[PDB]
Parts: structure tokens; C-alpha cells; sequence
């Protein structure tokens, strides 16, 4: 399924993810499409920081929601 | 509706960690101006 990721610079990134994806899986795929190494990245959903070991799923993120990165 | 997660990630790339920032907005009642003075004021 896809999400998206919304940088402060205005950049909307794809992601190809599944449910179970964990958020350093996810953090290892911005980094593959972007360049940004996952500890320099957070990541905001639904008033919420994402913590690695946790999944997508955890945080009822569905297709087609939109996650905030904010840099270190 | 309210832009909280955008609000959130624009805070907190202004220096300041998602807790302070989740809480001066919170605190602020969503006003970007607002939460930002609360964040510049009692930074430590």
C-alpha cells in the first residue's frame, strides 16, 4: 500500500509500505529514496512521534495517510 | 482540519523536542504564534 511523507522543505515522498512494516523499516526506505540516515530523522503521525520497533499498524496509519519528517 | 501534525513538525524543526512542542500547542489551543512564544520563552 502507499503512504506519503510531507518534509518541512515541501517534498511529498511515496512509500511503498505494508501494515507490518516497522518504522525503521520505514525510516531505511526514506533513507533509500532520499539520502537521510534514519537517526536523523522523526517522524509525526496523528499527534504522535513514531517509535522504531513499533509498526505502521500500531498506529492505525492506512493507505494514503500522510506522515510529518523533521530532521535532526 | 486544524493543522496539528504539520504544526507539530514545524515547531519542532525550529529546535525543540516533540513533547514541548505537542504540549505549547496543546497549551496555546493550536495557534502556531502563540505555541512559539511559549516555546522561546521556557526553552532550557
Amino acid at each position: 500500500m502507499q503512504i506519503f511523507v510531507k518534509t518541512l522543505t515541501g517534498k511529498t515522498i511515496t512509500l511503498e509500505v505494508e501494515p507490518s512494516d516497522t518504522i525503521e523499516n520505514v525510516k531505511a526506505k526514506i533513507q533509500d529514496k532520499e539520502g537521510i540516515p534514519p537517526d536523523q530523522q522523526r517522524l509525526i503521525f496523528a499527534g504522535k512521534q513514531l517509535e522504531d520497533g513499533r509498526t505502521l499498524s500500531d498506529y492505525n496509519i492506512q493507505k494514503e495517510s500522510t506522515l510529518h519528517l523533521v530532521l535532526r | 482540519l486544524e493543522n496539528v501534525d504539520a504544526k507539530i513538525a514545524k515547531l519542532m524543526g525550529e529546535g525543540y523536542a516533540f513533547e514541548e512542542v505537542k504540549r505549547a500547542l496543546e497549551i496555546a489551543q493550536n495557534n502556531v504564534e502563540v505555541a512559539r512564544s511559549i516555546l522561546r520563552e521556557f526553552a532550557f
